[PDB]
């Protein structure tokens, strides 16, 4: 199965960091009750919130963040919303890593770090999650653009153990 | 009436997507420190 496992890995990293751009991207995280300018439903995006019933469908501007020092680093994480940006940069580095690993095919460590990089960006997703959660809190619904944060997750743990496995079992064959 | 799946009451939905989330999370990094040294294997 090596080679589905090389196929799986770079179509699944492909995939991850496909999802993870639109989500970040896209303005449809959040439905929401509010104002685009009374207010109606609303959704909103990590950037900007737009009304999509009323007299005012479609058009909207940016959201502000600031209107207590704990509260201050969460709102200033979340106004910045480095962790989901800095999850699209390890994918990139991962991907990039996936994409050179079938060049030097006698360096192992370019394939591994392919995997920690995967790794190491679905925990940057989790914690940027967290952030945006508790700093919306601080009736709703989620829309397709949080759920694809939440399936670019997913994805990049898959690919990630697959890639690990790629480099272990080269090791073993080499061991062997 | 208790509502089918009310033994999820006490904790939010936003817990309990977390909660598998992090259960993944841990998972992954336990098996990645553990298999990929090849001290430990």
């Amino acid at each position: 199965d090596r080679g589905i496992q090389m196929l799986i890995t770079t179509v699944g990293a492909f995939a991850a960091f496909s999802l993870m751009t639109i989500a970040v991207g896209t303005d449809y995280w959040l439905y929401s009750r509010g104002v685009c300018r009374e207010e109606v439903m609303t959704h909103s995006g990590l950037w900007r919130t737009c009304c999509l019933e009323g007299a005012f469908r479609g058009v909207c501007k940016k959201i502000d963040h600031f209107p207590d020092t704990a509260e201050y680093l969460l709102r200033a994480v979340r106004a910045s919303s480095v962790f989901p940006i800095l999850s699209v940069t390890l994918l990139f580095f991962g991907g990039l890593c996936v994409a050179a690993s079938e060049f030097h095919r006698s360096r192992h460590s370019v394939i591994l770090s392919a995997g920690i990089f995967f790794v190491s960006a679905g925990l940057s997703n989790i914690i940027g999650i967290i952030v945006y959660i508790s700093a919306n809190a601080g009736s709703y619904s989620y829309g397709w653009s949080f759920y694809f944060g939440a399936f670019s997750f997913i994805i990049a743990e898959i690919v990630g153990v697959v890639a690990v496995h790629i480099y272990i079992e080269k090791h073993q064959q080499l061991r062997a | 009436k208790p509502g089918v799946f009310s033994f999820l009451d006490p904790l939010a939905y936003e817990i309990w997507m977390c909660i598998v989330f992090a259960y993944i999370g841990v998972s992954v990094v336990l098996f990645l420190v553990s298999r990929f040294s090849p001290y430990e294997w």
